[PDB]
Parts: structure tokens; C-alpha cells; sequence
């Protein structure tokens, strides 16, 4: 996931995605799309939350 | 792929067209709309004995018919904020008890959506309105700066920051009853158009509301908001397609009657080709409206079609209101002309539910643009 | 070929800019404009001790400065109808006694231009208002439907048919005093913009006026009208160039201050490039204004440059008023925003002095198009 | 009212998309299109063993897919003139023997539509091409000035005046075989775009053709022409919706890859919002295309929807071709860029099948404007 | 403030108008332009016996006359790159010996401006072309991707990075003679328009050039470039104002001659009002051109007026080329029509000297937008 | 049928409609529409011909 | 002066130009322009009147 | 000079303005303008160079 660095930002597993603004309303759409093509996972609505999207490590966990 | 309405849909549509001429705040016309079924259109019978449980297409088609036949566009706009920015997030993310509590009067009591602030408009990522939890209650603090239906609201759907560290996910949506102490409301703003839809500043000064008034899980507010904007941007703007058809109808009728030099002005291509372009943009806007409502019933991402429709419709409405005045000459500039209300209302329509600039940002996003 | 104003012109211009903040019908502001010299700008000292005898460029440049600094555009519009649709045809085609009679108070009494009728707007070729000569007097009959300054007028410049068989040459221009029996005036029309410029229906019911009130030879009226429209379309629209500069200034100031996401909105190219296009159209419109005023002082046909300027300026003003609101968001839609008056006034400006369609007809003509 | 394609339609659509990369006059690609079924799409099996008998929606959807995947737009344009300006009037107004004679090779031999003359373009009311009947034969005389497929045509659908006194009804449509003595053809015109669709002057010098080559009753030609333009204006322009999608796809891909200042150019709103507007106009144009094809299958007057679609699509195509170049910079101005063909072809598309001005005349008419 | 040309300027202008019809790479026409004085217009006699030492207004007015009368716009464009992107930075920042060495043949040898790279177009802040100093010489390395006059150039004005750490100030401008070993040039690019102005890739492979070929101090290159773009964006686009006047003249002449229905097409307002708007944009663009050239002679910041002029002129040229084709119908789409060259050249003009997007960035900047 | 005089022209039963250009492609649409509202008749395609549309009298005949 | 018939109308010396509308505000400009190129005469303002512009004959008189 | 931080950036006296891109072609115009209003100095062309514009301290020096 250098995707977040190139596609969304143009960083490591502990950079706080929500706290510093990297995932917002638009970037989330790009991320959820990348998560569907690369890993085949379609993250259900219930599990979009600050636990899982705290950072890349927690995010990768849920994937 | 067909463009045929069912017998029942055509009948509801002509029922909306016939209802238009049966019509401070016009409370009588608002109640008459309730009796017609306007606030009940997308509500299931499970939650209101006068709910219609219609699908999105039947809904917007009826709304389109009301926009064509009711001259008070502001009143339709008020009712649609109430139904689609407030009733729907309640239907879709409220507890079962809150749904049975709130919806029967909503489908028929008035609701107002409150997210905008002094420093938050197009960007709703950092809301200064806070909600601290205490025991079984939340304590709300902050001002909301442009609340449609503010002065007449019985309930506010308020979006507040519950956790600044979770950012885009640090926001919760509440239903704040009017009569919760600490609410004060400013006088209706004087504004360019839409006089029948009140617009108010609302301040919340230590409003204590029970846990059960929160919409969905804490931290879900930003996505609950996006989901209500998907309803408002799709269905509310059906009004403006109806209003454009009336506009076009009045320009056709006028251009075929008004004479300059014992010729009717429609014989000038500066007039007639202007009216042609009104009809092209209208058919474009109507078709994009229908397409967006269909996709919304289909379980795919429909945000791109909805942003496109809101853009196309609202921008066509502005052009429609300018052209309507151009066609009518001085008569259209005069108030008795009954024509200059379109431009006055249309300029609102490119702002609320997110400006034209913000719709394009959404469109770009859904197209894949980084 | 240079774009330099003389020291004296720059000084008059900054004097107009400074005068703006010293400001029913605002009679006090109107008198203050008279004291400043606004109605006297193109009048020679020969006919008014407070006439300025300025050339067209110094005139329009001062008017441009008033349009920039005075928020009441309608008031400037009223004063400019009075000076350029009425005072000028009096200066240019009135008898020497009528000039000494009427002009000293006009340069300082109020005048209104009346040609439009129920069935004559863009086409003024067949006027239903008649003037039959009887002895030393003319008897006027007919209604005029959109008279700026109608309710406040002391004199009307009326255009009537004197000889239906001479067509384009069967029309005479009169100065009808208010106080001529048989004149009745309707209440000020409620209209979209320009509240400070009254607009009235005036009826003339057997108005008997002495031969000496006629402007020029009988049958000259249609060309006297074209000559006054050359003044109004050239000089009145200087107001709107001034107003666009204020509009642009407020959008620059706002976009550099208003923040969305701890960035100022000018950092979005949807905003900033919109403001760029406001400045391009403004510089275009200002330059076409200056060019038209220069040609008018030059003894050539200047109708093409004047029609172009009125078109460019009025259409830019409409775009300016839409964009000003777009830049300011909800704030610009609200009345306290102090912004939505531009679009309201600008939509008038594409109608009076002849609609945008009619200016293009003139342009086509002067280009050689059959 | 739904926007769902059947399983079979989606499959034909992806079959058209896959066919694109299997591709003087490119006769080989033209034959490959015949094998794919392109000229047979709306032809019934009754008249060609390789006719598909598709309805209008399945037809245009396949054509839209070919326009998206085939870079030679001119070739698709040639094939669509042949099928919709020639094959269809033969299917709809030819004798049963002429249909069995001509159609099997047409569905698979090449046809060209010839109505335009030196003095007849937008106005086809007074054609200088005459057809005098003699016994069992007609004798054709006159030049046709812009015949697509002229040099490659085996048959011409010619429209000639048979009776100047019957005016709009004094015209007959003929199928003139190439090999009829007296036909001469000019060299392919050098033109801005569409190199693969030949455009020729054709002269007819005493061409004697048997009664049985006439299409429909004598005097029916003007309405047979209007009926073929209803096919060409509806179905041919499906190509350009396909081409716009490719255009948009290439601008999205380019804007997400091309960098200026270690940022991709899509991060500039001047670029991205430009691409947003490409997608809005495309969805508008596609929807108006679908709507027009559906109405055509419905037995109502569909001329207004067809004129609207041709207008919207062709004008969007012009804007698409300009914007595509703007997005790509110098790369889009260069031929290897593979981008500047859109604007070159699109400017043709606002002329043939009747200019944008003439479509609006139709729209005005169908709206009721006198 | 006046719009009067001196007797001498009018005479030079009609001399340019008369010169037009006296006209691979058209070397003969290029030499004829040299004899007329085209490359010598802004050069002082001090540096060329055939230099004219004209001021900016006389310069651009003559260029405007050449653009009106010479059909080969590409050739004028080539000559103007040579004079304003190359000769002027040499005049303004070259040593006295380099000026006496280079200018006499330049005013009469061919020069090419080279800054664009594979990854540097709109952003010229990080150039991959390097110049390392060694003793009394600089060693140049890197490719330039779009060099007008590349294949015919005797000298290249090259902009290279001399010091990556000084950023915007780490760039130097050089005059690289053709015949400096290590230069290779690609074949002329096939492009949409402007065939007479070659466009080439140039590679510099260890080009060693003496210190005395550098323009100005090391690190000055980015501002030397901005100063040459102030010349190119102001004066080169005078060509396109001249070409638009010819365009307009041909549309007036055509619309007054071409008949459809025994009426000339100028009687349709769709045509005539389209031509009116061509004349309005032209007068706007011409006036903004003149205004920018005057300010440039005045010692103020003139970048805003120059960016505005380039924008207005280039965008009008695109619209002019579309409209010219629309007016002429099929005739304008055909090459013999002699009309479709405008759109082909105009689309270049919104790219070079910085795209329309980049001009607006400049305009925004000079307006104060952060 | 002063409709033809006001709506289409802005004449009598013997004025030749086709020969002098009064009915063309556009005016026909307006006429066929008026014939459907006022007289309820929807003129089929086969009978649009120069006999019936020679003039108002012949036209009224077919209605 | 078949100019009036082609350029302005697309008639004889006694057709009343003003009474029937042939010379209006726009057509006058085209006519005054033609009178300046073909006959070198620039009709002064005072003499634009219904006497001289009654018809072609009276008009030619003043030229 | 928090002007550079608010107006140009929306940092200290040793942050390298040219090396990290803070002063470019556009920002220079805004800076030169601010230097004319606040301090009355109109920096001549010759002295725009990497010495003086290395950073705020060197820049303030030249002012
Ligand atoms: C009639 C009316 C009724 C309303 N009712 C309600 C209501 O009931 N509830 C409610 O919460 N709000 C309501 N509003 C406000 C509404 O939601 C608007 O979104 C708000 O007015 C827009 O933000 P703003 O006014 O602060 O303008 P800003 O967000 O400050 O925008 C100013 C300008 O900057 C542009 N801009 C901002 N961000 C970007 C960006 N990222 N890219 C490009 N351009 C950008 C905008 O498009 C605009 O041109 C209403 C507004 C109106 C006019
Ligand atoms: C604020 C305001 C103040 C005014 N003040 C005055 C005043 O003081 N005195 C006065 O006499 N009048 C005044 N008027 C009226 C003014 O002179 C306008 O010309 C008049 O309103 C325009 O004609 P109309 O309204 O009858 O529209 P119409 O002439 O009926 O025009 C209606 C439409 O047809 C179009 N049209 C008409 N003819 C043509 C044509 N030949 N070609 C193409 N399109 C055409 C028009 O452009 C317009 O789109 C004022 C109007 C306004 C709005
Ligand atoms: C690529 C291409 C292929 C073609 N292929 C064929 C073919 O196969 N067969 C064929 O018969 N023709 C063909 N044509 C011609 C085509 O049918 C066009 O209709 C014709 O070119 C348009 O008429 P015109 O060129 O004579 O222009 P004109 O009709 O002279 O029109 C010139 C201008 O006047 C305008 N104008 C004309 N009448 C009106 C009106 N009533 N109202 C307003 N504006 C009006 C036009 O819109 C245009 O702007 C083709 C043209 C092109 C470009
Ligand atoms: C006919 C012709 C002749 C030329 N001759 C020369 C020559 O002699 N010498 C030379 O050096 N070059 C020359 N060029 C190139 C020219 O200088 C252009 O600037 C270059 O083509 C533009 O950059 P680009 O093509 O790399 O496009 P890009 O810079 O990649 O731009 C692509 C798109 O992104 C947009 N964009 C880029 N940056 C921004 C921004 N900050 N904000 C908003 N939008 C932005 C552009 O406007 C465009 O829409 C020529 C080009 C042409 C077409
Ligand atoms: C960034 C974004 C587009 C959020 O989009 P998202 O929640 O879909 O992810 C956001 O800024 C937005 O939608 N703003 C619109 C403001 C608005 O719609 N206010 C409506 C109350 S009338
Ligand atoms: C007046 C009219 C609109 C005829 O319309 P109609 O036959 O539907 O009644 C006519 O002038 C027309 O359609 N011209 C278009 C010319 C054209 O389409 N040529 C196409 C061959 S490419
Ligand atoms: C035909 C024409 C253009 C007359 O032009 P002309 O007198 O210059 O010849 C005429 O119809 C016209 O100018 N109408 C404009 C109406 C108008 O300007 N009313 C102004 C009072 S606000
Ligand atoms: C940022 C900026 C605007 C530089 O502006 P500046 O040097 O005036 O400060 C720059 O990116 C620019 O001007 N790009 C334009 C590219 C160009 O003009 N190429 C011309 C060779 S044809």
C-alpha cells in the first residue's frame, strides 16, 4: 500500500490516517475501490469505523 | 431500457398536476401538501398510516408534477428539505422506537437539517459544533448558520463533532427536538428567493438530549449526512425540472402571442432558438434526473449520476430563469409578470445541497480523477 | 493611440470615487448628485451656470466612478435616463428658448423618456400614441407603458405618430410638462431590481401642448430617438462598468479571506479562474466602453461600437452578478450579503435601451449584413 | 421507466467493444464490418439471410459500441450513411422486387444518399435535379454536390423534382444504379476530417432508369427524405457517443498520469472540472440518444427527440474534441497524439444530417413555435 | 485616451495589408517577409541597418496587418517566435558583442526558442536540461521536446538548469548555435495546424558553448524567459487578430451572397447574430491587444493585460474558426473552401506561449488572489 | 380556416398552397396538428398528396 | 436602383417607400451607404424627410 | 514576515526559500508587492538573485 502515498497523496503503517486527514470523504471512495480490485474485498458499511481505519496496519488487518 | 410510465404512475403524475391550483409562513398550503401526501411519498406504511412507500421514480415523478403546477417553489423546497434531509436519515438510521415516535407526524410536525456553520459550508470536515457524552445523554454546543425551516422546526437533525481525532469519522448525527432548552433561533433571513422556505441561524447552548435521539452509531454522522444528501440532491431537484417545464410552457405561449411589427416574436430566431435551447437543456436535465433515480433503486454507487443530475438541473434552472425574462422583455422584469421568481429561486439551487463546484468535485472523484 | 487620462481626468475620477460614500424615492441622494454635478456633466455653461461642458470620455469616466462607489445603482440609472434620454435630445434638437427654459433646472426638475407602449417595445415603428396639430398646439393621445422616472417626472419626452403615412418619418418628439391636464400616472411598478428608479405607466388623455414644446421638425422623432439612444446606450452603461469593478473587488477580497479546510477558497481554481474571467470580461467591457465614447466624439458612424459596448457591458453585468453570488456562497444569496443586487439590476440592463437581441440587429446592420 | 439492458443486449454491446481492435478507401475494414453485421443490424431476415432484424435500441447500442472501439470514425460514418440514408428508405418504400434485388448485398455493394446541390443545402424545397417520365422510364438530370460514398457507390438514392408546381410534394426518390450511363463522379474532396468516408460531386447527364427503381409514389420524395433523416439523425450519431466515451476515457487516463510539478494535472480544477463537464455532456447526450431511439419504436412523433439528440450529441462532440486537445496539451495537437481526430470529425457532425441551426428549427416547430 | 493612429502608422498598416498577396518550408516567403521588414520591426538601427526601432504599438499594428492579408498564418507564427522569443531576449540580455554578432542576420539566419521538455510544459520550474560550467565554457545536456523552427534553426535559445538548489533562480539562458557538435534534430512533427512552422524535438548531447553565448547572468534564465513570453504573448498574437478580421470579412461576404430559399442566409438570425458575436469578440480582442501593447511601453507591470490579451485573442480565434465553418456549411469543411485553417491554427494558439489555464493563473496572481 | 392566415402566414379557398410555398415541411406539421385538435381527423400518410393539398377547398374536402 | 429590390427586399419609381415600410431605421443605413459609394453623395441630416424619400423618383431627384 | 506563512503558504529565518520551492514565479510577485507596501522598497531587477533570496534573513538584509 504505496497506493496511499502515490494515488492519494502524490508515511508508514503508524501514520494516523483519520487524525491527520488522509482519509476523508473523497479519498475513502478511491481506497474502497482499490480494496475491491486488488484484494477482492468489498468493505461493508458497518465496519467503516475509526478502529479499523486508524492506520494502514489496522486497515490491512480488516482486509 | 424503456421510458414508459405505468398507468398508475401517469395517474399520480396528473394528480400532482391537478393539485397545483388548489393552493409569513404559508402553514395552510403546507398542511394541504401533507394531506395530498407530499411528505409521505417515500415513507413506508409500517411507520405512518399515510405513508405511501413509493419507489424513487414514482416519488420524483410526483414531485416533478408538483414543481410544474405549484407556483410557490420555496414551499416545495421547504417540504423537500424536511422529507429528504430529515425524514429519510431518520427512516434509514434511527432506532425502531425513534422511528415510531418521530415519523407519523413527519409524514403528515416539521424537521430541519442543520450542518452548515460560520466556518463550515462546502467543507463539513471540521465542525465546530460539539457533542460530549455524559451518562445517558449528549450535550450539544455550537451555532448552525443556514437552517432551512429553522424557525418552524419541531426537530433539528444536527451534525456535531464527537471525537476530533477520528476526523471524517468523528461526527455524530442527532435529532434535537425543538423544546430542548438552550435552543435559540434568529429571525428568517431576507434573501434573494424562496421566501416561503425560512432560513435561520440556530444556536445550541448546552442542549442535553437523551442517547436515544442519536442517529446511528457515534462517529457515523458524516456518512449519514452523505446519505441524506444523496436523497436531497436526487429528489429535491425534481421540483426544478417541473418549474422549468412551466417556464418553457410560458415562453412558448408568450412567443406565439406577443407581436412586434405585426409578426409574432417566435418568428425571430434569437427568440425561438433560445426557447429551443431551453427545451434541450430541460429534456437533458429531466433524463439525467430519471436516470439518477433509477440507479438509486439499483444497488450500485449512484453518486456520480446524482451529482450530475443536481448540476445539470440547477444550472439549467438558472439559464431557464434568465431566458424566461429575456423572452418576456420588460414584462418578465416586472413582478406582476410572474416570471422573475425562477431566476431568484434558481440561484439558490446552485448553492444548497452543495454548490456546483462541489458536485463537480464529486463527479471527478467518481470518474477516477486523482 | 494611448490609454492615458489627463491629470484633470484622473482627479475628477477620484472625486467620483470619493463621492460614493457621502450617500420611497431617495430625493435627498438625487439632490446630492445634482450638487456633485451628475446631471450637468455634458451640459454647456451656455445653458446652465452649473453645466460642465465635458466631452464624452470625461463624462463616462466620471459616471464609471460613480457606478463604482455608489451602491444605489438604480439611482444612478434614474439620473442617467434623465440626462441622456431627455436632457441631451433637448440640448440637441430644442429651440433656443426651450433650451434656456428647460435646461437650467434639468442640469441641477426631473425628466422622463416615454416611447414604449403596450404593443411597441423592440419595434417602435408603429406608435399608437398620436399627436394631431390644431392651430398653434398639438393634442397628444395614448399610453406609454414603461416610463422610468414616470412618477417623479416634471417633463416627459414623448414620441408620437403625427403622420401614419410617412412611417419611419411620421413621428415627432415632444416635451410634455407634468401639469399639462390629461396626464395620469400609475403607481411605481414592483420589479426585480433598481428600486430607486421609478417605472410607471403614463396615460395622455387629450394633452394640449404648444408648438414650442416639440423637439425638432415634425416627423424627425424616430431619428431624435435614435440619437438619444446613442447617448443612453453609450453613457448610461458606464454605471455598470463601475459596478462590475466593485463586484470584482469584493470577490477578490472575499476569496482571499474566506476559508474552507484551512485554505482560502481562492486556492481552488473553480473560484479563482471564475474571478479571472470576471476581470477579463470587465477589461473587455471597459475598453469597448472607452472606444465607443471616443468614436462618438469623432464624427463617424459610431452606432456599431455603441451597440457592441452596451451588449458587452450588460451581458458582462449579468455574468458578474451570477458569479458574485457563486463566489460568496449562501452569504451572497442573503440580502445582508450586499451582493445579490448586481444580478437583480443587471437583468434590467439587458432589456432597456433595447434588448441584447436588438443591439445585435444593429451590429449586423452596421457590419453590412443584409 | 428503467435503464437496464437485457443480457443479450449487454452481450452484443461487449461484442462491439471487442470488435474494434480487429481493424485510399479501407475496403478491407469495410468488409470486416459487413461480416460483423454492421450494415445488417436493422434489416429483417426476410430480405437478407445475414440481416439481424434488431430494434432501434439494440441497433444504436451496438453502433455506440463500435464508435467507442473503432478509431476510424469516418469509416463508421460511411457505413451508417449507407445503412440509414439508403438501405432504410429502400426497406420502407421500395417495391417488394426492388427490396429482394437490392437489400441482400446492401446488408453485407455500397449505397450513397444524394440530395444536396449547388444551391440546395439546408433548404431542399427547390431541387434543380429533375426527373421527367418517358413511358416506363425516368430521365434524371442535375448535379449532386456532396455525396458521401460517391466514388465507391454502386447505387445512389437520388431526390429529384418531378413536378415543380406541387412544391414540397413535387419530388420523387430514385435508386440510380452506378453503371447507368450518364453518371460521372468527381475525385474525393479534400476535407477537414473523416478521410475514410469519400465525399464527391456526382453529375447525372440524361440518366434513364426504369420505373421500378423509383422509391414510393411519385411526389413522395420529400417525406421519404425526412423519413431517412429520421434514421440517420437518430442512429448514425450513436457513433459519436461512443467516440466521446473513448475521448473521456483517454482524458481521465492522461490527467491521472501526466505530471506538472510532481503533481498530476487532474489535481488542477481547470483540468478536472473540464473533464467533469465532458462526462456530464456525455451522459446527457447518451441519455437523449437512448430516449430518441425508444420514442422511435413507439408510434408517436419522435422528430423533436431526434433533433434534440443530434444537436446535443454533435455539439458535445465538438466540445469533446476541443477539450480533449486542451487536456493533452501539445501532445493532443500532434498527430501521433491520436487525439485531434475528434475535433476534425466532430465539426462535420454539426453540418451533415442538417446543421445545428436546422435541428433547432425542427425543435421549435415540434414545440409549437410559430 | 484616444484610439487614433498617426498618419505614418496608418500608412505602415496599409503597407502590411498590401503585402499579403505578394506571397516543405516556404523559405522564399520567409525571405520576402525579411525584405518587408518583419523580423526587423522592434530591432534598433544600432544593431541592424534594416532594423526599424518601432514601438510596440506600431509593431503589433503592422503584425496585425500581416495576419489579415497573409493566408499562411503558420509562417507568420514561425517568424514571430524567431523575433519575439529569440531576437528580443538577445537584444535585452545579450552582451554587446553577441548583439552585434547575432542580430544583423536575425533581423533579416533563423532562431528557435527551446524550453519545453518531456516532463516540463506548463511547469518550467524543474528543467532536466543541465548546463555545467567548465572553465570558459558551458556543457549542455538534455532534450527539448517542442521547438518551433527546430529543423530550420541556426541558433537555439536554450534554458537549462545550472544550480538545482537555487530553484526558480537556478536556470540560465543560452544561445546555442546550430553547428555546435552534439545537436541532433527530429523530423518535423505532423500536427493539426500551422504546417509552415516546423516543430521539432532537439537533443543536446554534451554541447560545449563558450561563456559569451550565455544570455545575462547565470541563474537569470527563468526571468529572461518570462520577459520573452511577455514579448511573444503580447506581439505574436497580433497575427490572430488580423486573421479573425479576414475570417469575419469572409463570413459577412458569404452570408450576404449565399442563398437558401431565395433569401440570403444573413436574413436568418442564427447566422447573422453568430456573425455579430464574431465582431464583438474581435473588437474586444483587438482592444485588449492594443491596451496590452500600450501598457508594455509604459513602465508598469503589464503581465495582467498581456495574459488577458493572449487569452481573449486565442479563445476568440478558436470560436472564430468554429463559427467560420458553421457559416460556410459544407463549403467550410472542405479544404478548397479555404476556411478550416483557422480552427486548425487556433487550437495551437490556446496551447503555446502557455495554455489558457496558465494565463488565468497569471491573471489571478496579478489580481491579488492567493 | 383563417388558421392558415394567422398561424402559418401571420388568401381564399383557391390560393394554391403547394405551388406558392404555403405548405412546406414545417407548416404541414402545424396544419396536421390543427386538423387533429379542431376536427379530430388524423390524416394518414397515403393521402398526403398534391390532389388533396392543392388548396383549402380540396383540403377541406378530404377532412 | 434595383439595389432596393435585391439588397433591401431580396417595385417601381412610384412604390411608396415610407408608407409600405421599405425604408425604416435599418434599411436607411444600407441605402445611405449605397448612395455614398455609387453616387458619391452623403445626404445631410436636414434633408432626410418624407418629401424626398416618398419614393425612388423623389429620392433620385434629391441625389 | 509571517506574511510568507499566511499569504504564501496558508518556517523560520533559515528555511531555504528557493531550494524548497516557496518562492517561485508567482509567489515572487506577491512578495515584491508586499515589500513595496509594507517597507516602501522596490527591489531592482539586478538584485533578485539566490544570495539575497536564500532565506528570510538574507532577504530582510537586502530590504
Ligand atoms: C437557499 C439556501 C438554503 C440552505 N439551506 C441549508 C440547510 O437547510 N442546511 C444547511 O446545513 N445548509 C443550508 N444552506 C447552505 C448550503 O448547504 C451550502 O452548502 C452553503 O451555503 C455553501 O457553503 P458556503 O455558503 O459556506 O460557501 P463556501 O463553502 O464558503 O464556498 C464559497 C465558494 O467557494 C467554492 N468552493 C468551496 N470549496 C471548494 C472546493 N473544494 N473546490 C472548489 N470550489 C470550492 C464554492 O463552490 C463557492 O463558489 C442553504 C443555502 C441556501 C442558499
Ligand atoms: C428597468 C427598465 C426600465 C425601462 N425604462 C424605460 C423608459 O424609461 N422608457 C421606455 O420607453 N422604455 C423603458 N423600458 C422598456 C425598454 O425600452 C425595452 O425596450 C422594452 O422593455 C423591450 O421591449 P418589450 O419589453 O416590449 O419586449 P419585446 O420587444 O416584446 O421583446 C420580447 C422578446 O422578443 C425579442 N425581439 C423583439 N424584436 C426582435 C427582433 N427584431 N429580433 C430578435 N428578437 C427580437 C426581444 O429581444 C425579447 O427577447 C424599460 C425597461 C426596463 C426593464
Ligand atoms: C462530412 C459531410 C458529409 C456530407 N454528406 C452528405 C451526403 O451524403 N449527402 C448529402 O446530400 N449531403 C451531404 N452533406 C451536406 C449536408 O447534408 C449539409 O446539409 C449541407 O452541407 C448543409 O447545407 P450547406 O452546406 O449548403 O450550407 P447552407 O445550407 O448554405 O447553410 C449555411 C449556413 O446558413 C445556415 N442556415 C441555412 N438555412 C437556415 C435557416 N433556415 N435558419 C437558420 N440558419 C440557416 C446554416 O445552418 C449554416 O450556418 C455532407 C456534409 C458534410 C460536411
Ligand atoms: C504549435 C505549438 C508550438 C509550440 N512551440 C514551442 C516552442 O517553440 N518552444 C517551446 O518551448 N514550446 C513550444 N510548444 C509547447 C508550449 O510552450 C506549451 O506550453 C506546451 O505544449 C504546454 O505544456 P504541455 O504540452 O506539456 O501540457 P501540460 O503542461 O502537461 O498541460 C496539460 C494540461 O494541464 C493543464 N495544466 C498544467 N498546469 C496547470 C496548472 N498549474 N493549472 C491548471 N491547469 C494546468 C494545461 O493547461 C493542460 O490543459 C509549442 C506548442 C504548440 C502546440
Ligand atoms: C467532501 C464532500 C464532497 C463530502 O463528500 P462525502 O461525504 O460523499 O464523502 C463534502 O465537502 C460535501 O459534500 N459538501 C457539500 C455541502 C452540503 O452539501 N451542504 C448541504 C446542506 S443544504
Ligand atoms: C425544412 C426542413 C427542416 C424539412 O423538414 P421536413 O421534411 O421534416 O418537413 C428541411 O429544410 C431539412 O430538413 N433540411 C436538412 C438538410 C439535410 O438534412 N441534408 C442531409 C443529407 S446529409
Ligand atoms: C429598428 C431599430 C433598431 C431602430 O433603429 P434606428 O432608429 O437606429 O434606425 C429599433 O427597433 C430600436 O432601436 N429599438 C430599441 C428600443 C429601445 O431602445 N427603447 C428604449 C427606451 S428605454
Ligand atoms: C509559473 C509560470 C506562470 C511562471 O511565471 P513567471 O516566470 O512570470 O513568474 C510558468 O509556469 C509559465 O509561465 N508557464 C508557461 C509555459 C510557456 O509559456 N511555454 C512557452 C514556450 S512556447
Amino acid at each position: 500500500i504505496h497506493f496511499i502515498n502515490n494515488d492519494l497523496l502524490e508515511l508508514d503503517q503508524n501514520t494516523p490516517l483519520l487524525e491527520l486527514g488522509i482519509l476523508d470523504s473523497l479519498s475513502m471512495v478511491l481506497l474502497l475501490a482499490h480494496i475491491d480490485q486488488q484484494y477482492g474485498v468489498k468493505i461493508p458499511e458497518h465496519e467503516i469505523n475509526p478502529e479499523h481505519f486508524e492506520n494502514v496496519a489496522t486497515l490491512a488487518a480488516l482486509i | 431500457m424503456n421510458f414508459e410510465w405505468t398507468h398508475e404512475q401517469a395517474e399520480l403524475f396528473e394528480h400532482a398536476l391537478r393539485f397545483g391550483k388548489e393552493l409569513g409562513f404559508p402553514r395552510d398550503n403546507w398542511n394541504a401538501l401533507g394531506d395530498f401526501g407530499y411528505f409521505g411519498l417515500p415513507i413506508p406504511e409500517k411507520y405512518a398510516k399515510d405513508g405511501s412507500g413509493f419507489d424513487i421514480l414514482t416519488t420524483i415523478k410526483i414531485i416533478e408534477g408538483l414543481g410544474q403546477s405549484c407556483t410557490d417553489t420555496g414551499l416545495l423546497f421547504a417540504g423537500a428539505a424536511h422529507t429528504f434531509a430529515c425524514s429519510m436519515p431518520i427512516l434509514e438510521h434511527g432506532s425502531e422506537t425513534l422511528k415510531h415516535q418521530l415519523l407519523p407526524d413527519l409524514a403528515t410536525k416539521i424537521a430541519a437539517n442543520a450542518i452548515s456553520e460560520a466556518s463550515a459550508g462546502s467543507d463539513i470536515s471540521n465542525l465546530a459544533t460539539t457533542a460530549q457524552k455524559e451518562g445517558d445523554y449528549y450535550v450539544l454546543n455550537g451555532g448552525k448558520s443556514y437552517v432551512t425551516n429553522g424557525s418552524i422546526a419541531d426537530y433539528y437533525v444536527v451534525y456535531a463533532t464527537t471525537n476530533k481525532k477520528h476526523g471524517y469519522l468523528g461526527q455524530t448525527a442527532f435529532v434535537v427536538p425543538r423544546n430542548t432548552p438552550g435552543i435559540s433561533v434568529g429571525n428568517d433571513y431576507h434573501k434573494l428567493g424562496l421566501r416561503s422556505a425560512p432560513l435561520n441561524q440556530v444556536f445550541f447552548d448546552n442542549c442535553t438530549i437523551h442517547k436515544d435521539y442519536a442517529l446511528g452509531r457515534e462517529g457515523q454522522g458524516a456518512r449519514i449526512f452523505a446519505a441524506s444528501m444523496d436523497w436531497e440532491r436526487c429528489c429535491l431537484f425534481a421540483i426544478f425540472v417541473g418549474a422549468m417545464q412551466r417556464d418553457l410552457n410560458q415562453c412558448i405561449e408568450y412567443a406565439n402571442t406577443r407581436m412586434q411589427g405585426d409578426k409574432t416574436i417566435s418568428r425571430f430566431q434569437a427568440v425561438s432558438h433560445r426557447i429551443a435551447d431551453m427545451g434541450v437543456r430541460l429534456e437533458s436535465a429531466r433524463l439525467m434526473l430519471y436516470y439518477a433515480a433509477w440507479q438509486k433503486s439499483q444497488d450500485v454507487d449512484n453518486t456520480k449520476a446524482v451529482a450530475m443530475s443536481k448540476l445539470a438541473i440547477s444550472e439549467a434552472f438558472v439559464q431557464s430563469g434568465i431566458d424566461s425574462i429575456r423572452v418576456h422583455g420588460a414584462l418578465g422584469y416586472l413582478d406582476e409578470g410572474r416570471v422573475n421568481n425562477s431566476i431568484k429561486d434558481a440561484l439558490g439551487s446552485v448553492l444548497f445541497s452543495g454548490t456546483s463546484d462541489i458536485q463537480r468535485e464529486l463527479i471527478c472523484n467518481r470518474l477516477g480523477l486523482l
